[PDB]
């Protein structure tokens, strides 16, 4: 044994404990989601107030990259924010090289290759996050989830935190009653439901929600935060299916 | 246990011990408070002595004119981060003729925090800090952890007993909120919320420490006789 | 085996609170803050009668208005009384004046906590800095290897510390004479030291806004010590 | 016991930081199968998409190195896309340098090369993963060249990769024991494909759907992917014979 | 060092009661050729700023490409990017002087003269002026090139101080504006007919006119011209 | 990141042995068997193609490899490490004495070369030993023909006869026997595919077995005639069917 | 070749009173023969009662002016909100002149 | 850069490796420093284990830093030679800066300077060395000899010893140097010297070196039948 | 991180000692014996090669003897890897004081030189010291021939007969019984083969098993020789020194 007491050692299994560990950290966070629609993408997260003196609507969550990518994360928040920073020099470098906005598929490996590297030495500790991440590009829509080792794929819905079997459940649901597809507007209502029976998990402390979306028609390819009207509407429609 | 000799090993559940042990470093630090309205901010730190010939060391520190920071821990981490707020206050007024917003100071804090605690080598910072400012979105209120941990509210409290004046903001949340062009009212419920940690001590002249930022009121500090008056 | 920057469970840095038992282990050192002036006063501590005890210098000059005293491994603090020196004279040269003694105090504090895998380990010396500015006049500073400097009307640091600092407690007053202060470091000094006080074996310095820092003759010392004695006899 | 944790040597001259990233390689459960046949070499890959959730069509093991280098991985996709990425920098920056496509053995002993650094250096750890390189050459002609974490590296007839790695070996060996030759003599690239998966199929004894797999083919000058609809029309010319 | 390769002529500005009004032609020359004929330098910074550049347009299409960044770059972790935190004229200026002096400091300058004209959050009117030496101005009225020396005279007739802006309307500025820029056209070497426009006014915001003519010639008296003596 | 091992992996324990070097050691006596012999007008070296899987083709990987025209190479012990060794030993008899001196440099000063890494890689920081032994055979102008093994210590040794890694100790005696100064090129390659013969359980024929020499220069290899002083390489490789003929007379 | 000084013109003038202090300077700003602003202000008020004016090239005037500004902000914080005496200024903008010494500010300060 | 820190300290305030290259000097051959009233000697131990050696070429115990100043050590014999020669070079930069040669004081503040630093650097260990540094100021001839050590403290002596059995010839120089009168020739300092190494060393033939160093750059040698009447007249007065 | 692996190659034991140092040289004392004797008209380098071989070529190998320059040998005892390394850096600072003074570079200057770099090993950069000792012969107009030793401390010191490697306990015993300061170089030519004869842990000394090398100012005049004994040289002094 002490397989596990440093990061990039193989065990007998051939696992890297450090990594696993990183993955507990992120099973801890919050629940945080992503749904994939027709023409862009849909993130939400669970906000845990944790006293009244939390400044509602203050303390944000999710981030965007370039002006076309959102980025959302459970876990530990810093190790987050330190990521996204990332993510955000390796768009501005493509946009500078290349001209045009970073496609998220090449964004998608830039933060994974990135996720990686941190699983190669003993001097760096693995990312405690798994990151909710996408957009739209010239190729359309994309939805990815990034974990600690670095692996990636593309989902049709994706889910991580502390009430992720729920989430993933409700978004399998989704995805068999409609294969022809979710429109943005829906996803946005879908996905203020699926945070609040997630919320189950948490159910000690009341959360606020968030929700972010890009679609193309909706908000013309570019990365928005819901808020307003649109936000409240979210919110009656996810009560009254509690209820 | 084995996993907490160093920031960059992760434990069987996931957690880091050097952060938590240079989070249990700020609960030994004296109490500090900070609340705000809409117009204004305040700061309230109770001030540690060595003993009765010593000082008591200072728990306020000014990073411009419409930003600064109490502390609560290791005092030189307070310095080291501090004097980074200064600079990138100060970055953001040369270069672009502009005042550094509240919310943007407490992202950059958040950054060089996490830096030290994914690395070899290094250690986390072993203070916490209240951070307040008035900008363009009018009073804010930040509290920062060592752990990156940055958050926006409208009233809090660190260091040893801070339950207590955690407690009585969020039952008086309503009532100082509203407290607008009245500095010295908001002051006053800042006092008595500080005065919830106390024990067997009480706020004297030389103890006392009270900082105030808000719409025509730059970052001032007060100690010794200046604060009396609130005594 | 472990980091040298390491918390421990109760939020202290191992080596830190380590390099504060070296202190303990220092010999003693005190510093009395008046209105006429600052002293500091030291015990020599010579290991053999053949070591020529005013080779030990525990007592050094950082300017004309910022003097220092030491106790631990005093090895340590020579780069510290350098980088002190370098920048009292730094600042003169950048802004054509004296600087402020705590500036000074904050400066050589600075270097407390740049060690890691830098130096290699935390400083093992505790300071007394006394001085006297325009702004803030006569004041006594203790800078330890944490960063940390707390001002004082009076300190004790070294083997003898905590029993000087409850004799300093009861003793200081706001209106003691710089005379006074003298004759309360030296008897002070030779309560706690182990070997008989004497001129040879104790040094006592001062820093006053006319005169600047001074440290003190043997023979000047020497009749203080007889000053001392005949008025602990008088009652 | 500190050298199982670092790539130094055990008492028994082994390193068994090497030997766990071997075992690393079949955590994904996947198996690959390479041939050649007499102007093409043929890759394939199990598929498995195990979360509905999924996007499948992000979902692959087999690389587009260069235009003439394809490359399978079996091993977790991290390390597998950080050796792509390396992959692909190399056969850039060797065309630029020397004026000509790099070769599929010379970038297999490139990428083993690398991996020998990594058993020798203590703060590289290896890549937990199983390279194998495809392409038609220009000189050589059809090539399979295979890297793993030892830094071992060779030429291959045809090969297989992962957990039943053995009975396709077998499976294989046994046919070119028959053929007594050193490739598949067909024409048509599509029909060395239909033998890749009918073999595979012997060997594993399972079925196959066209979701089931994944198919990587070299030709002279590009290598290229099928789609789940090609694989489809292969799949139905085996069932019709 | 460099030389300039493809340039710019004039940018003119003014202030009015109102707002700014800010223009320049459309043109990059190639020496005395006229090479490129639909260059657009003008370019607008949300909906309260627009940053006219004269000289080298390479360098123009990298301050240009700076701009957008800036835009990004102030979005990130900022809720208030479209409200109180978006960015000000004066804001893109201090940036864009930072660099032109930085850039000089260096030996390699970005060979421009650059005019930053916008509208505050309180209302005011922002106009100010750096070149590649990193020297900076404000006046009721800005031009680079010729402009400075055919453009200033003709719009410091409109406003001649600070008192005469609360004077000045929109219709007057626009029309010294439009004027100047025929005087230039007619003695101006390096100057196209077609031109791009930029109003930003407090109350009705940013208007950006493209593909402006130089129109109202005076050429019939050229017939009557002949010989020289 | 950076390589934050600064330090020794090999040092000297209570006994005053260097552990590191001693397992590495190990490795090689685990390797397969390569021999060396060299006679009055030659040196042969040879080794067994231990083919993993009879679906790799053996060709593809080079035991035996040409490090300059006249000195060649074989190992026991890890394959991967021999390979970066042979890079390493070819590029450097270009950089430290071709490019300086304009010839090849000889046996003995390139085995030096070699060594030297090999040496380092026990010293410095962050590194383990290089896990193999070499068995370099050269000829030159002023030395002639000469035969030297190179260990994981860096050390080295010049032979007449030897043999390295699994069946070693059997080997040396079977070259004992055997040797002597009068043997001819042709005798030595006999010499040499006998005693290979015992350490090896399956398959004995030209594509299970390395072999190459050091011996006369070859014009018809050199690829360009016209000039006199250019001869060709002594070093070459004996094909599948050279060594097949010599099967057949044993 | 790239000539990186300009002259932007302007005069200024101090004059030292028994109790006080003035520091003048026209607001005419220039190159070569045309005007570039009627109203540029060329003397600052820099805190702690200090004024101050750096005339010749505008653009090193005005980064030395912004950096001195910037040298008693953190004169403030560096030692505990003390006031920056003129003669502490005086040898303190010195060693922002002297700084680039090889590459210099082009301009005639006056405090 | 190998960066480790070795030298650290442990719960009860120690510097473990400092106190351990204190050990190495307590194995080191004894030194000894006395000071007369117009001169310096110092005397150091050679081990007689060692025969078949060659004096003539052997490093010998004391050496000189510059033509006024001479050092001698107990400890690592490699250790020394670094310091020796960081030494020499800043006399010699001491002498081309300030154009006079440096001070006793100085060179020694600057010997133990460097063995501090060695004391809290990454990657290094402390010198086990401790040095007797012993001379003249120029222009002065008042006698002057420093001691120091691998923690970096250093001090002046009237008299001292380092190295093994170093406690038996401190206790024999307590005894015997008087402040009030010290050895008023180089004849009662040297015969001073050799007793109280000859409270340690075994036979006096070759194992007791003897530097005898005078003011205005007067440094030399005894030779072995010089110290060697020197030896038979002590012990003709103790018998008795 | 890195910490947890790191051997701490240059620290003190409790006792004041170098670990390292301690065990690179009980390395060293299993390695073969080697000897030098200074007389006044030479110097002779005396040296076993370890456990030999039929099948080793003797006539083209070195192991302990090595030339530093025409003035300077050494015989070595330890890792011959190690060795080398160092051997090429004493040959580099000869000629780079050849180069500077135009004068040989004197035999101490030399040694000092290569003993600071075995400190340095001790001292700083965490590496495992040089696992070597060294015998040094040598020969210059101001101290004549001269003899030192080095190990892996980085201490040097001058010798009239010295050995290093295994049984120097023994060898050291047998020298100090025999030498004598007015022997001459065939004298001591005879006593260091009498010496390897009684100390070595072979059955009987041969020709085969030794390097052998001589400094003399048996050179035609006002020089100095060095000659390096060819192995039918060793076969024929072991017959007239009445070994063999
Ligand atoms: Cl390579
Ligand atoms: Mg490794």
């Amino acid at each position: 044994t002490g397989y596990d007491l440093s990061n990039s050692v193989f065990s007998p299994d051939g696992r890297n404990f450090q990594v696993e560990y990183a993955v507990k950290a992120v099973e801890n966070g919050t629940t945080s989601i992503g749904i994939k629609c027709n023409d862009g993408v849909v993130f939400a997260v669970e906000k845990l107030i944790t006293s009244k003196l939390l400044v509602p609507q203050k303390n944000v969550k999710i981030q965007v990259v370039d002006r076309h990518i959102g980025c959302v994360y459970s876990g530990l928040i810093p190790d987050g924010r330190h990521l996204v920073n990332r993510g955000r020099e390796e768009a501005a470098s493509f946009k500078k090289l290349y001209k045009t906005p970073i496609p998220i598929p090449a964004f998608a490996d830039r933060l994974g290759q990135y996720v990686q590297a941190h699983t190669l030495y003993n001097s760096v500790r693995p990312f405690g996050v798994s990151t909710i991440f996408g957009g739209v590009d010239k190729n359309g829509a994309h939805l990815y989830m990034l974990e600690p080792s670095g692996s990636y794929w593309g989902y049709k819905g994706a889910a991580t935190g502390k009430g992720r079997q729920s989430a993933k459940a409700e978004l399998e649901k989704l995805v068999d009653h409609h294969p022809e597809g979710l429109s943005a507007r829906e996803a946005v209502k879908q996905a203020a439901k699926i945070i609040y029976l997630a919320h189950e998990d948490n159910k000690e402390k009341d959360f606020e929600l968030e929700i972010s979306w890009c679609s193309l028609s909706e908000t013309n390819g570019l990365h928005k935060f819901v808020k307003g009207d649109l936000l409240q509407e979210a919110i009656d429609f996810a009560q009254k299916e509690i209820n | 246990n084995n996993y907490d000799g160093d920031t960059v090993t992760f434990s069987p559940t996931g957690r880091l011990f050097q952060v938590e042990y240079a989070l249990e470093a700020i609960k030994q630090g004296s109490v500090t408070v900070g609340l705000r309205s809409n117009t204004h901010a305040v700061l309230v730190a109770l001030k540690r002595n060595a003993d009765e010939l010593s000082s008591y060391q200072k728990k306020i520190i000014k990073c411009d004119e419409h930003m600064g920071l109490s502390l609560a821990g290791l005092a030189p981490d307070a310095r080291v981060l501090s004097n980074y707020l200064r600079q990138q206050c100060n970055y953001s007024s040369l270069v672009f003729n502009r005042k550094l917003a509240v919310e943007r100071a407490g992202h950059l804090l958040c950054d060089k925090a996490q830096k030290n605690t994914q690395s070899y080598g290094g250690r986390p910072y072993g203070v916490g800090l209240l951070i307040i400012g008035y900008d363009k979105s009018g009073a804010h209120l930040l509290e920062f952890q060592p752990s990156g941990n940055v958050t926006e509210l409208y009233g809090t409290a660190i260091g040893a007993r801070s339950q207590g004046a955690k407690t009585y903001l969020e039952r008086t949340l309503d009532t100082f909120i509203k407290i607008d062009g009245n500095p010295d009212e908001l002051i006053k419920a800042g006092v008595e919320a500080i005065s919830q940690s106390l024990r067997d001590e009480s706020l004297t002249v030389d103890n006392l420490s009270i900082a105030i930022v808000g719409k025509d009121t730059p970052f001032t500090i007060y100690d010794g006789e200046a604060v009396a008056k609130y005594i | 085996d472990r980091g040298v920057s390491t918390f421990s469970p109760e939020g202290r840095l191992f080596q830190v609170e380590y390099s504060l038992e070296a202190i303990k282990l220092g010999s003693t050192a005190i510093g009395i803050a008046t209105k006429e002036g600052v002293v500091l006063g030291v015990e020599k501590r010579a290991t053999s009668p053949l070591l020529e005890s005013d080779s030990i210098e525990k007592i050094v000059e950082i300017d004309r208005h910022i003097g220092c005293a030491m106790s631990g491994l005093t090895a340590d603090a020579r780069s510290m009384i350098e980088h002190a020196r370098t920048a009292a004279v730094t600042h003169n040269l950048y802004y054509d004046e004296d600087i402020n003694v705590e500036s000074l105090t904050q400066s050589v504090c600075d270097l407390a906590l740049r060690f890691g895998e830098l130096m290699s380990r935390p400083f093992g010396v505790a300071l007394l800095i006394a001085g006297h500015d325009a702004d803030d006049g006569y004041q006594l500073f203790h800078a330890e290897p944490s960063g940390t400097f707390y001002r004082y009307n009076a300190k004790a640091i070294g083997s003898g510390s905590e029993g000087a600092q409850a004799e300093l407690l009861n003793e200081w007053h706001s209106s003691l004479t710089l005379k006074e202060a003298e004759l309360l470091v030296l008897k002070i000094l030779k309560q706690v030291m182990e070997e008989k006080l004497d001129e040879n074996n104790a040094q006592l310095s001062c820093i006053t806004k006319q005169d600047g820092f001074k440290i003190y003759d043997n023979e000047k010392t020497a009749e203080l010590i007889k000053e001392l004695k005949e008025k602990e006899a008088a009652e | 016991g500190y050298d199982r944790h670092i790539t130094i040597f055990s008492p028994e001259g082994r390193l068994y930081q090497v030997e766990y990233a071997f075992k690393a390689t079949n955590q994904t459960n996947i198996n690959s199968l390479a041939v050649r046949g007499k102007d093409c070499t043929v890759v394939i890959s199990q598929k498995k998409v195990p979360d509905k959730l999924l996007d499948p069509t992000t979902v692959s093991y087999i690389f587009c190195i260069s235009r003439t280098i394809g490359m399978v991985v079996n091993g977790p996709i991290p390390d597998a896309r950080n050796a792509a990425l390396r992959a692909k920098a190399e056969a850039a920056e060797f065309r630029y340098k020397y004026g000509y496509d790099m070769p599929c053995d010379v970038l297999a002993k490139r990428m083993a090369n690398l991996s020998q650094i990594y058993t020798q250096r203590a703060y590289m750890r290896p890549l937990g993963v199983i390279l194998t390189f495809v392409s038609v050459d220009e000189e050589l002609g059809p090539s399979i060249y295979k890297t793993d974490p030892a830094g071992y590296y060779v030429g291959y007839k045809a090969t297989a990769t992962g957990p039943k790695q053995q009975e396709i070996t077998t499976n294989l060996e046994n046919h070119f024991k028959k053929s007594k030759i050193d490739h598949i003599n067909e024409e048509s690239w599509e029909k060395v494909v239909e033998f890749a998966i009918t073999h595979m199929i012997d060997a594993l004894g399972t079925e196959f759907s066209k979701n089931d797999l994944e198919v990587g083919v070299a030709t002279k000058d590009k290598f290229f992917t099928l789609s789940a609809e090609n694989i489809e029309e292969r799949l139905v010319a085996i069932a019709e014979q | 060092t460099q030389q300039p390769i493809v340039t710019g002529t004039s940018v003119i500005s003014m202030k009015y009661d109102n707002g700014v009004i800010i223009a320049a032609d459309n043109l990059g020359s190639y020496g005395s050729l006229l090479r490129f004929n639909g260059v657009e330098r003008l370019i607008p910074v949300g909906d309260n700023t627009v940053v006219g550049i004269s000289g080298d347009i390479s360098d123009m299409q990298h301050i240009e490409r700076l701009l957008k960044d800036l835009v990004t770059e102030n979005a990130y972790d900022n809720p208030l990017a479209d409200a109180e935190e978006a960015l000000e004229p004066s804001y893109i200026f201090e940036y864009l002087a930072t660099v032109m002096y930085q850039r000089r400091s260096k030996m390699n300058p970005l060979w421009n003269a650059i005019i930053v004209a916008g509208v505050q959050s309180n209302g005011d009117q922002f106009l100010r002026y750096v070149n590649l030496l990193g020297v900076t101005y404000s006046s009721p009225t800005l031009a680079t090139g010729f402009g400075a020396h055919m453009a200033n005279p003709l719009l410091r007739k409109v406003v001649d101080r600070e008192s005469d802006i609360p004077k000045t309307t929109v219709q007057v500025a626009e029309e010294a504006i439009v004027n100047a820029m025929r005087v230039l056209y007619y003695r101006d070497a390096r100057s196209s007919r077609n031109f791009s426009l930029a109003i930003i006014d407090k109350n009705t915001g940013l208007t950006f006119k493209k593909n402006l003519q130089v129109e109202n010639m005076k050429w019939d008296f050229a017939k009557d011209i002949k010989g020289y003596g | 990141m950076t390589d934050r091992y600064s330090f020794s992996l090999t040092t000297f324990s209570p006994s005053g042995k260097l552990g590191q070097i001693d397992y590495a050691l190990t490795a090689v006596k685990q390797g397969v068997t390569s021999l060396g012999i060299k006679a009055t007008n030659g040196v042969v070296i040879a080794t067994e193609k231990k083919s993993s899987s009879p679906l790799a083709m053996s060709e593809t990987l080079s035991k035996v490899s040409l490090l300059t025209p006249d000195i060649g190479a074989v190992y026991s012990g890890m394959g991967p490490d021999y390979r970066v060794l042979v890079d390493k030993s070819r590029k450097v008899a270009h950089t430290s004495y071709k490019r300086i001196y304009g010839e090849y440099p000889p046996t003995k000063l390139l085995v030096s070369e070699v060594a030297k890494i090999m040496q380092e890689a026990t010293q410095s920081g962050g590194v383990r030993p290089f896990g193999v032994s070499l068995l370099i055979a050269g000829h030159d102008e002023f030395n002639g023909f000469s035969l030297y093994q190179v260990d994981p210590s860096g050390s080295y040794f010049p032979w007449k006869a030897t043999a390295i890694g699994k069946g070693s100790v059997a080997a040396k005696t079977f070259l004992e026997k055997r040797w002597n100064d009068e043997l001819e090129l042709e005798d030595a390659i006999h010499i040499a595919l006998l005693t290979l013969k015992e350490s090896v359980e399956g398959e004995f024929n030209g594509d299970t077995i390395e072999l190459a020499i050091i011996g006369d220069e070859n014009p018809d290899l050199l690829g360009y005639t016209g000039i006199p002083t250019d001869k060709g390489p002594r070093f070459r490789k004996l094909t599948s069917q050279e060594i097949n003929d010599r099967l057949e007379a044993l | 070749q790239f000539n990186p000084y300009g002259d932007n013109g302007g005069t200024i003038l101090g004059i030292a009173g028994e109790d006080f202090a003035v520091l003048a300077g026209d607001t005419r700003n220039i190159t070569d023969y045309s005007i570039n602003s009627r109203y540029e202000p060329k003397v600052f008020d820099c805190g702690d009662n200090i004024v101050m004016s750096a005339n010749g090239f505008a653009a090193d005037g005005d980064a030395l002016v912004k950096r001195f500004k910037n040298s008693v902000k953190w004169y403030h914080f560096d030692h505990n909100d003390k006031k920056l005496s003129i003669n502490s200024a005086a040898r303190n903008i010195q060693h922002l002149l002297y700084g680039k010494r090889f590459f210099p500010y082009y301009v005639h300060t006056i405090i | 850069g190998y960066d480790r820190a070795l030298s650290i300290f442990s719960p009860d305030g120690h510097i473990f490796q400092v106190e351990y290259a204190l050990e190495a000097v307590k194995r080191g051959t004894c030194a000894v420093g006395v000071k007369g009233k117009n001169c310096v000697v110092l005397g150091c131990e050679r081990r007689s284990t060692l025969k078949l050696q060659d004096t003539r070429i052997t490093p010998s115990k004391v050496s000189k830093i510059d033509s006024h100043v001479v050092l001698s050590f107990s400890g690592l014999n490699a250790d020394s030679r670094i310091l020796i020669e960081k030494a020499r070079v800043e006399a010699q930069s001491h002498r081309l800066t300030l154009e006079d040669p440096v001070t006793v004081e100085y060179l020694t503040r600057y010997v133990a300077g460097v063995q501090q630093r060695y004391t809290q650097s990454g990657g290094v260990r402390p010198f086990g060395v401790s040095t007797l540094i012993a001379g003249f100021d120029p222009r002065d001839d008042e006698p002057k000899l420093y001691q120091t050590e691998p923690s970096g403290i250093y001090s002046s002596w009237s008299a001292q010893t380092i190295g093994r059995n170093s406690k038996t010839v401190r206790e024999f120089l307590e005894k015997n140097y008087d402040r009030k009168e010290p050895p008023a020739t180089v004849e009662e300092c040297v015969k001073l010297t050799v007793r109280s190494l000859l409270e340690v060393v075994q036979t006096g033939a070759k194992n007791i070196e003897i530097t005898v160093v005078k003011p205005d750059s007067d440094i030399v040698a005894l030779s072995s039948e010089e110290i060697n009447q020197y030896v038979t007249q002590i012990e003709q007065e103790k018998q008795e | 991180g890195s910490r947890r692996y790191d051997s701490r190659t240059t620290i003190f034991s409790p006792e004041g000692r170098l670990y390292q140092v301690e065990y690179a040289l009980e390395s060293i004392s299993h390695a073969g014996t080697a000897i030098g004797i200074m007389a006044s008209d030479g110097i002779v380098l005396a040296a076993e090669r370890k456990v030999t071989s039929t099948l080793l070529e003797q006539d083209t190998s070195t192991e302990k003897l090595y030339k530093l320059n025409d003035k300077i040998a050494v015989a070595v005892a330890g890792l011959t890897a190690d060795a080398e390394i160092l051997i090429n850096t004493a040959r580099i600072h000869a000629q780079n004081y050849l180069k500077t003074y135009n004068e040989d570079i004197p035999v101490e200057i030399l040694v000092r030189r290569l003993s600071d770099i075995k400190q340095g090993y001790t001292q700083h950069g965490g590496l495992r010291p040089f696992g070597v000792s060294f015998i040094y012969a040598g020969y210059d107009d101001r101290y004549g021939y001269q003899l030192y030793t080095s190990n892996p401390s980085g201490n040097y010191t001058g010798w009239k007969a010295i050995s290093v490697g295994a049984n120097t306990s023994a060898a050291q015993t047998l020298l100090q019984m025999d030498y004598k300061d007015d022997m001459k170089v065939d004298d001591a030519i005879e006593l260091a083969l009498k010496t390897l004869s009684k100390t070595t842990d072979s059955s009987a000394l041969t020709y085969d098993r030794l390097e052998f090398a001589t400094i003399r100012k048996g050179a035609n005049d006002g020089e100095v020789y060095q000659k390096i004994f060819k192995p039918q040289e060793i076969k024929d002094i072991l017959v007239k020194t009445g070994i063999t």
